[PDB]
């Protein structure tokens, strides 16, 4: 973010003929994560449900991203 | 570098008459001094040190070395619509001339901020209203922050 | 109207006639045909420059930084 | 022709000063397909007493200012088989007085800018310099000046061919409020000097050495 936001320069030729670049830049912030489970109380064979809220686990934005367990 | 009408808008053919000289449309001028380049015979003297007002600009990354060096041109806007419009950008050095009765121009040993002196552009009407040769011209500062 | 060792002046001459050039920001003190000088008892300069505050302002400003003796 | 593509070719070069040159034009010295098709026979003492009001002659100025640097020069294409006589290495592909025609030297060969254009389709009366590639056979110098125009006459009316630079802008466009991690948002360049081409699509590719200027991160 600020200074050190991610920019892109194109170096130009302009109308008055001097070389004169133009920029953009925009901020790449991170997100805080939260994670909730669905139910307060749980009996005994009861489906529990995990939902984590992170917007920086988006790794790619054409396919669904996928966590799994280790055994090792 | 060989005639009266270097570094303005106009002919390199020219002549000396009384109005002034022929080859003359346009210039642009610091300090009410013509913007030239340091060319030709006369670009010698060295100032203060030993360097040239000359190579004195080009340490400096200066191209801009006067108004002939940005490409100034003046373009009729349309085929037949009568207004001419130009356009460069202003250095942040340029070289003073010294002495302008003579050809080529003497030119200075040092360069000098163009911050804080008044810029002016002069255009001399062949043909006013009546008929007759007259020139007019316009005014603005360079400033600094 | 009293001041002391490596302390900073600020100078204002009001001299409207040197506005010569009314888009220009005119300067006084550098020529030997209009010259300057900030002097204390011993040490001097001369051919100072003094710069007009806005281009048709006829006010001249400048500064010099007092630095006292070496040897104390 | 009523059912063939009409090839001309003319010699335009208004300051080629020598005596015994002219201006002039010829008739098929080329096909549509960029082939010999003939020889080159002289119409300009005949215009008058065809019925060419005006209207039969092309004509061209390269450096219209005479500023030294010239702002047009000419290149073969799909329909015409231009050479560059003068190899010499102290001229380059920027000298339009370089080119000719190889088997018609006496009046299109060095100097005497030979111009070509073809008719598209056989029964149209529309002629132009561009070919199916999109190479047309006048093309801007690379070092040439802002301001500085050159001259092309065809019926006694000229047009200039102004050279100018544009001013860019580059704006990276965020589709929502914030960009997060894997998000795709557009990033989109406006400069006229990149588009040398009005009739065809062009990618600022690293590879090409025509393309001036690259965005980079």
């Amino acid at each position: 973010t600020d200074e050190d936001a991610p920019r892109v320069n194109y170096n130009d030729l302009g109308a008055d003929g001097v070389t004169t670049p133009v920029s953009d830049q925009e901020e790449a912030p991170s997100h805080s994560g939260v994670v909730s489970l669905n139910a307060d109380s749980y009996k005994i064979a009861d489906t529990v449900v995990i939902t984590v809220e992170d917007l920086d686990l988006n790794v790619d934005s054409d396919l669904i991203d996928i966590f799994t367990v280790v055994s090792d | 570098n060989s005639k009266a009408t270097d570094d303005a808008v106009g002919s390199a053919t020219t002549q000396s008459l009384s109005f002034g000289e022929l080859g003359r449309l346009l210039d642009v001028t610091f300090d009410d001094v013509i913007w030239s380049t340091p060319d030709g015979a006369n670009n010698t003297a060295t100032g203060n040190d030993s360097d040239t007002c000359s190579t004195e600009l080009s340490n400096a990354g200066i191209t801009d070395t006067g108004l002939g060096a940005t490409g100034f041109t003046l373009v009729e806007t349309g085929a037949a619509t009568g207004v001419f419009v130009g356009d460069f950008q202003i250095p942040s050095f340029w070289c003073r001339v010294s002495d302008t009765t003579t050809t080529p121009y003497t030119y200075a040993g040092d360069e000098e901020t163009t911050t804080g002196l008044d810029i002016e552009v002069n255009y001399v009407d062949f043909r006013d209203a009546s008929g007759e040769i007259v020139e007019v011209g316009d005014s603005a500062g360079v400033r600094a922050n | 109207k009293v001041y002391s060792w490596t302390d900073k002046v600020y100078i204002t001459i009001v001299a409207p006639d040197h506005n010569f050039d009314s888009d220009l920001v005119d300067e006084i003190g550098e020529t030997d045909s209009d010259p300057i000088k900030v002097s204390t008892r011993g040490f001097d300069l001369d051919n100072y420059k003094l710069v007009e505050t806005g281009t048709d302002t006829g006010i001249f400003t400048g500064e010099v930084i007092l630095t006292g003796f070496t040897a104390h | 022709d009523p059912t063939d593509e009409d090839s001309w070719t003319f010699a335009t070069n208004t300051k080629n000063t020598t005596s015994s040159f002219n201006v002039d034009t010829f008739y098929q010295v080329f096909d549509e397909n960029g082939a010999s098709g003939g020889s080159a026979l002289t119409l300009r003492t005949t215009l008058s007493s065809l019925m060419c009001e005006d209207n039969c002659v092309l004509t061209l100025d390269v450096d219209a200012q005479s500023s030294g640097t010239p702002v047009v020069t000419i290149q073969d294409n799909g329909d015409s088989i231009l050479t560059q006589l003068n190899a010499s290495s102290n001229t380059n592909a920027n000298n339009a007085s370089a080119f000719g025609i190889s088997t018609e030297t006496a009046k299109l060969g060095t100097g005497s800018i030979p111009v070509t254009i073809t008719e598209q389709g056989p029964n149209s009366g529309v002629f132009g310099t561009y070919d199916e590639s999109d190479k047309s056979v006048l093309k801007i110098t690379d070092n040439a000046k802002r301001g500085t125009s050159a001259s092309l006459d065809y019926n006694e009316t000229p047009q200039t061919i102004l050279v100018g630079f544009s001013f860019a802008s580059i704006d990276i466009q965020p589709v929502t409020d914030e960009w997060t991690s894997g998000q795709e948002i557009p990033v989109v360049i406006v400069d006229a000097d990149q588009n040398k081409n009005s009739r065809a699509d062009e990618d600022l590719d690293l590879n090409n050495p025509d393309v001036t200027l690259i965005p980079a991160l």
